[PDB]
């Protein structure tokens, strides 16, 4: 079409036909803006185009065609800057400065372009990086110069002085090699002096002015790193916190430069810079009381009225109290002349603390557990913060969030009803407030105790009641557990709960028993300590939870069932011994009447129940008493085990019903969740179903199978293949669960493992792809994790079975089969740690496979993946390092050390892996040191490549200048000379080494990189 | 008419493109295609105070796919800046996305949002997410993929927008919908459109719904 | 919908059949309503997306429609929609819609097909 006319470049640039373009981009919409887009991207990237921003800077009358001919000359500027012959780059220069004067001595274009202003300054201030102060030495005496002569050329000087300090103090470290962030640090330090007297003077001569922002703007940035004398050893002080905190449009700005001046590396024992340090925080308080709002004011109204700046003023306001106070209250805390200002600040940040906005508040709850912290360690201090810290009581008690354990809430219709999904934002809030209000309950267990228990006799006599009041307090009341004495917390549970089962009683319909149920749930599994010293309670509690299994409300009935396993995880020693005056163990109480009780369960929420009846047994340490429990609670799984296996074997055919197919599901899950809680313990009962389960696992695979041959692979997507599936997927879990947690290892390998291997691992093998379950990689990690160092020839078996086959699957891209792409690097890691003999025995092609598979993890982007693939590699140097000068270890060498080598540094380099940054500088250290060490006993050259005595270490070199000279064309001979030196010295310090990498990878990004930089030190 | 240019920008991979498009259609694309550049979609949303039209100018994190880079911004009158709360760099960098958006839009809001957080292996810890308080961009934990706060940073900024804190989405009217038959001569080749329908499988059969 | 009689609710997960690609792709999670409208006597399907509240779909219990399983499930149901009004103009789709369970599956299709009796009246 005619908008790609500008792409033409054997043609002048049509300047107008440039602004249409750009006009359709930024202001059409649909196809045209699409097709727009791609000619100015293709017009941006050609690497002449920065030949035309010269005339389009002249002649466009479109600002973003402007913007657009800036950001050319920023890619220019920063990637190629040293190509250019000299008088261009005077030129660029030269007509970036003209630019940028012509639109500060302009009103209406310095008033109506800022957009373009500030894009030019940041353009100056990449050639700045480029050329300053080695070929522009009076830089900064001019522009202080020329800040006289033009209060809008002053402003904008403001503006490239905050983006130079940017782009050297903040955001330098990626950017710039060390040396070079030295050396323009270095810089702006030597002529700073300069430059503060100019910002100085302006901020004297001005209140209130766009001039002054930018000023002050700018000192916000300059306070990162300038020393502290600048700040107290001038009367800026001052200026910030009167003068500046007055006016609204200069208070915003003021009130963050007050937080860096907080922040400031200050003298410890000097009694003047201490005063300066009180004066500044005494003023702006004082500031804030008169010309914005006071003490007493409701913020949490202001926040929530949204006005102007009020939400950003209110969070910087916040921010300045906790950062100053976190550093500096003790300055305020003994003078007597001092504590109203102390308290002041603080009741502002309770004020604060009120506002219905949660970042905010976590905000100011940092601030309180700090503060609460020191008080709880520090003589002579709590007292001090007794009002403050009995309003905070009040604030956190009213505002504490929903607990993960309580799961029901209130729907958009008034109903309270189990909630739809897990609130996980809402985990750390409630740890964070319950580490504040434990820390003050600690502070005051009267004042704690006194407010909780009055608003509990509010709810009852109705005065208070709502479902949120009775909801904050109880999760409140639940929270503190640990804080009491027992013999206190006895008498304050008593209370608590009478009252809870009082409210109870006046409370009708299902929505309020609903409400107060899960409240007495939340607080009664709270203390478990209350429940192990009250048998009687804990039974009646426990009798309780069993009727609410038979809740219609499904809410009440899962938090039944998690309540059950809390209070169990805690108090199982009072189930299975026999109290005084009970006639069993509950254990037995709880295993006789299981069919009722857990009759209306759902299938997950009986394996729950289940799993905590493990927890009893388990306690029980007589093996023959416990594998008798055992036994007795797994009596019904097992029995309709029993009558499966008598139908199964005897047809094939019954295992092909569904609700069949779930009932085994059911069964194994069941086995899987007491395996969970009772570990080692189990193994009778793994005994008792092994050998019949493995049985079913080959015919269930048989099943399958025949599907996937009779339907096609769609057959893998059905419900009666995936229930097949879930029963294969549940036996191998049972296996690794129990192997993970075994204890007699022996019987594992004599028992367990030829039969499992015989069942899985041919199975595996022969499978289709879309039917190979990722769950036989995982229980073999586990078996290899165990007792891969007592079974050799398994551990061959594993890899001939799943090796080659699996790697097949996940090489093809870095996507399909991802669960099997996480497990197989997972059993690769464990049998390289473990049995490092196994790849010994691998047919060399076998062995090449796995060097490949190795490197092809490297590659990943998936952190799982990467994280282990860097871990084997390393790991599999390490075991051939181990092996000595044996030919097995330098036949490893010749082949792939350079494999290694050069994987390494493609990943290393190519920008699309920067998160394995660490673990790849480890590998390529310890493989740079094994030839700096000479630890390599044969030549890694092939014989007359290179004269006959040449040593491994002048071999490196040559080889890795050849790869980098070849991979990037770019970089000057001695630029990788000077590289390659600094890399192979620094081989034992993984610190500067990873420097040296760093600097690399800045130096590769660009043209004409300086090699001495690679002598920082 | 009340529109607003919204800009979307953060690293490659943090989910940006599948956010937009849960809002947009509804989907839930499991591939990972790189944008190219930008990519501009109109996105309104029903309130009490009215419709709320954003026009999202989706642009792409990967470096080599950048075009235009800060180019995008200009103009924006809103922001999301994305990362990916299972990887850890991706929050390092959101410095510099803010650092190159505030240098073209100097006030306007701005959410910041910890997406994926339906992965069980969490990498970057809830109390180590501050960067925000600073800067006064607004803060939340989401998923594209379970809808976990999805609208939560298009109700904050319309809120922002049009400055009414109480503003709420509501539900949009409802016209009833026509009475229509089947032609007969279509009648065929629906019946091979529905028998293809009904032997591609259902994505993510284990989930809730 | 003030004019309308809730016959029926359930909570469910909308999909539409992209035929270009050879895949389904949601359209909606949230309370799918049949309402009756109490001047007319006709049934709707009526969806609307949690939070957002947008409609996923609008479209008439058609007497025509007939529910079919999916291959990959026992709790969902597919069928040809010629007339849908849920982003605008009217538009055909092939729907798949899913539940938290078979039970509820099964009960959607008996009250669709109610739905569908009423319509013929
Ligand atoms: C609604 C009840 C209603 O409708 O009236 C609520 C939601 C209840 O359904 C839920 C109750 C739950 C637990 C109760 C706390 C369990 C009751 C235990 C109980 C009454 C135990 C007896 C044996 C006691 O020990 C009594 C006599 C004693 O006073 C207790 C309450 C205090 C103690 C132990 C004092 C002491 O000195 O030891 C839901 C889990
Ligand atoms: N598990 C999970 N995956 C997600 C989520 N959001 C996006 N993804 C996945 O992340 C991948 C990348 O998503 P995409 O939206 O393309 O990322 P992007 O930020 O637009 N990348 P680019 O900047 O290169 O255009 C996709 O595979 C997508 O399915 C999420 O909330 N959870
Ligand atoms: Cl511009
Ligand atoms: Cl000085
Ligand atoms: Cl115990
Ligand atoms: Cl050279
Ligand atoms: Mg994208």
């Amino acid at each position: 079409g005619a908008m790609e006319g500008i792409l033409d470049f054997s043609n002048d640039l049509d300047i107008a036909l440039l602004d249409q373009v750009v006009s359709t981009f930024y202001q059409g919409s649909g196809v045209q803006q699409k097709q727009a887009q791609e000619i100015l991207t293709k017009f941006q990237d050609n690497p002449d185009a920065w030949q035309k921003a010269d005339q389009i800077l002249q002649f466009s009358t479109n600002p973003q065609s402007k913007f657009i001919a800036l950001s050319i000359l920023d890619k220019l500027i920063t990637r190629k800057w040293k190509l250019l012959p000299n008088d261009h780059r005077i030129g660029i220069r030269n007509f970036v400065v003209g630019m940028i004067i012509s639109m500060c001595q302009d009103d209406e274009v310095f008033k109506t372009q800022k957009n373009l202003i500030n894009k030019s300054d940041l353009t100056l201030v990449q050639i700045l990086k480029q050329e300053w102060p080695q070929n522009w030495p009076e830089f900064i005496p001019e522009l202080i110069g020329s800040s006289s002569s033009s209060v809008n050329v002053c402003e904008n000087n403001m503006i490239v002085l905050k983006l130079l300090s940017e782009e050297v103090f903040d955001f330098s470290a990626e950017q710039m090699t060390q040396a070079k962030a030295l050396h323009l640090k270095n810089s702006m330090s030597k002529e700073f002096e300069q430059i503060f007297k100019l910002c100085f003077q302006v901020l004297e001569q001005g209140a209130s002015s766009s001039l002054i922002v930018a000023t002050l703007e700018s000192l916000l940035r300059y306070l990162h790193w300038i020393p502290y004398r600048y700040i107290y050893e001038t009367n800026i002080l001052e200026l910030l916190s009167t003068k500046f905190m007055t006016s609204p449009d200069t208070r915003a700005i003021t009130l963050k430069c007050l937080t860096e001046v907080s922040n400031l590396k200050i003298p410890q024992d000097n009694d003047l810079i201490k005063r300066q340090t009180v004066l500044f925080f005494q003023n702006t308080l004082q500031q804030i009381a008169t010309s914005v709002m006071p003490v007493t004011a409701d913020l949490k109204a202001t926040y929530a009225n949204a006005n102007g700046n009020d939400q950003s003023f209110l969070q910087d306001l916040a921010m300045f109290l906790t950062t100053y106070l976190a550093r500096n209250r003790a300055l305020l805390e003994s003078d007597e002349s001092l504590r109203e200002l102390l308290l002041n600040a603080h009741q502002y940040l309770i004020q604060l603390s009120k506002i219905e906005e949660r970042e905010l508040f976590k905000t100011t709850l940092d601030y309180w557990h700090n503060l609460v912290a020191d008080l709880f360690y520090e003589p002579l201090k709590k007292h001090i913060y007794e009002e403050i810290c009995s309003q905070l009581r009040l604030v956190i008690i009213e505002n504490m969030v929903r607990p993960e354990e309580v799961l029901v809430v209130e729907n958009d219709e008034g109903e309270i009803v189990r909630e739809f999904v897990k609130e996980s934002d809402t985990i750390q809030l409630y740890k964070s407030e319950r580490e504040v209000l434990v820390y003050l309950t600690h502070l005051n267990v009267i004042d704690t105790e006194e407010i909780m228990i009055s608003k509990l006799a509010r709810q009852i006599d109705g005065s208070e009641w709502s479902w949120h009041n009775i909801n904050t307090l109880s999760w409140a009341i639940g929270s503190i557990s640990g804080t009491m004495s027992e013999d206190t917390e006895k008498r304050f549970v008593v209370t608590v709960i009478k009252d809870l089962l009082d409210l109870c009683v006046k409370k009708r319909g299902k929505d309020n028993k609903a409400v107060v149920a899960s409240d007495i749930m939340y607080v009664v599994g709270q203390y478990p300590r209350f429940l192990k010293a009250h048998w009687n309670f804990l039974r009646t509690v426990i009798l309780k939870l069993f009727e609410f299994m038979h809740e219609t409300h499904e809410g009440v009935q899962d938090m039944a069932c998690d309540t059950f396993i809390k209070i169990v995880q805690k108090c199982k020693y009072h189930f299975v011994i026999q109290q005084p005056r009970e006639s069993e163990p509950f254990i037995q109480t709880i295993i006789r009447d299981i069919q009722k009780t857990t009759a209306d369960l759902q299938p997950q929420q009986v394996h729950t129940f289940y799993k905590a009846c493990g927890i009893i047994i388990s306690e029980e340490r007589s093996v023959a008493e416990r594998n008798r429990l055992l036994s007795d609670l797994m009596q019904l799984p097992n029995m309709a085990w029993d009558t499966i296996v008598e139908q199964s074997t005897a047809n094939p055919t019954l295992l092909l019903d569904s609700e069949t197919v779930k009932i085994i599901a059911n069964i194994i899950k069941t086995n899987v969740a007491v395996c969970t809680s009772m570990g080692a313990d189990f193994y009778p009962q793994l005994g008792h179903i092994y050998y019949n389960m493995l049985q079913l696992y080959r015919a269930v695979s048989s099943m399958i199978s025949a599907q996937v041959a009779a339907e096609g692979l769609i057959a893998t997507k059905t419900p009666k293949v995936r229930g097949l599936r879930t029963i294969k997927k549940e036996i191998l879990k049972l296996v690794e669960t129990y192997i993970s947690k075994a204890r007699n290892l022996d019987d594992v390998v004599k028992v367990l493992v030829e039969p499992l291997l015989n069942a899985v691992l041919e199975d595996y093998m022969n499978n289709v792809p879309d039917a190979r379950d990722a769950e036989v990689l995982n229980c073999m990690t586990t078996v290899v994790e165990k007792v891969g160092h007592m079974i050799p020839q398994g551990v061959i078996l594993i890899l001939q079975s799943v090796f080659e086959c699996t790697l097949d699957m996940i090489n093809k891209d870095f996507t399909e089969y991802p669960e099997h792409r996480v497990e197989f690097y997972k059993l690769l890691k464990v049998i390289n740690e473990k049995s490092f003999a196994a790849f010994l025995e691998l047919p060399p092609a076998a062995f090449k496979l796995f060097v490949d598979a190795i490197c092809w993890a490297f590659k990943h982007n998936n952190r799982d993946v990467e994280v282990n693939g860097l871990q084997i590699a390393l790991d599999l140097v390490k075991n051939i390092e181990r092996m000595g000068n044996v030919p097995f270890a330098n036949e490893f060498h010749k082949n792939y050390f350079f494999i290694f080598v050069s994987e390494t540094f493609f990943v290393l380099t190519d920008s699309d892996h920067k998160s394995g940054f660490s673990k790849q500088a480890l590998l390529l250290m310890k493989l740079i040191s094994l030839v700096y060490d000479n630890k390599i006993s044969v030549p890694l050259y092939q014989e007359a490549e290179v004269p006959q005595g040449t040593s491994n270490q002048v071999y490196l070199s040559q080889y890795l200048a050849n790869m980098l000279s070849n991979a990037f064309p770019h970089l000057t001979s001695e630029q990788i000379a000077s590289f390659l030196s600094a890399l192979t010295k620094q081989c034992k310090d993984l610190v500067v080494f990873k420097g040296t990498l760093r600097d690399f990878l800045v130096q590769i990004k660009e043209v004409g990189g300086d090699p001495t930089d690679y002598l920082f030190a | 008419q009340v529109q607003f240019k919204l800009v979307l920008v953060g690293d490659g991979g943090t989910g940006k493109t599948t956010f937009v498009k849960r809002h947009l259609t509804g989907e839930f694309e499991k591939k990972y295609v790189a944008t190219l550049g930008v990519e501009v979609h109109p996105l309104v949303f029903h309130t009490n105070r009215g419709p709320i039209k954003f026009n999202v100018w989706d642009t792409a994190g990967q470096e080599k796919f950048g075009g235009l880079r800060d180019g995008y911004y200009i103009q924006a009158q809103c922001a999301i800046i994305m990362f990916d709360v299972t990887s850890r760099v991706t929050y390092k960098n959101v410095p510099n996305w803010h650092r190159d958006l505030v240098r073209v839009c100097e006030n306007i809001p701005i959410v910041l949002c910890g997406n994926k957080v339906d992965i069980k292996d969490r990498k970057v810890k809830a109390k180590s997410i501050v960067f925000h308080r600073k800067k006064n961009l607004q803060y939340y934990d989401i998923s594209a993929k379970s809808n976990y706060n999805f609208e939560k940073p298009f109700l904050w900024l319309a809120r922002k927008l049009i400055g009414d804190p109480n503003l709420e989405f509501v539900a949009m009217p409802a016209l009833a919908p026509p009475e229509v038959v089947m032609d007969p001569a279509l009648a065929a080749q629906y019946e091979h459109d529905l028998e293809v329908a009904q032997t591609t499988a259902l994505p993510d059969e284990d989930d809730d719904l | 919908e003030e004019d309308e009689e809730v016959l029926y609710k359930v909570r469910a997960k909308l999909f539409r059949f992209d035929k270009d690609a050879k895949e389904w792709k949601e359209r909606g999670t949230g309370d799918c309503k049949f309402l009756k409208n109490k001047k007319t006597n006709k049934v709707r399907i009526l969806m609307r997306r949690d939070k957002t509240l947008k409609i996923c779909a609008n479209h008439i219990i058609a007497p025509e429609y007939t529910l079919k399983p999916n291959v990959g499930s026992d709790r969902s149901w597919v069928y040809a929609c010629t007339a849908d009004i849920a982003e605008g103009e009217a538009e055909a789709f092939t729907f798949a819609i899913r539940f938290g369970s078979k039970e509820n599956a099964d009960k959607f299709k008996e009250e669709f097909e109610k739905a569908q009796e009423i319509n013929k009246k």
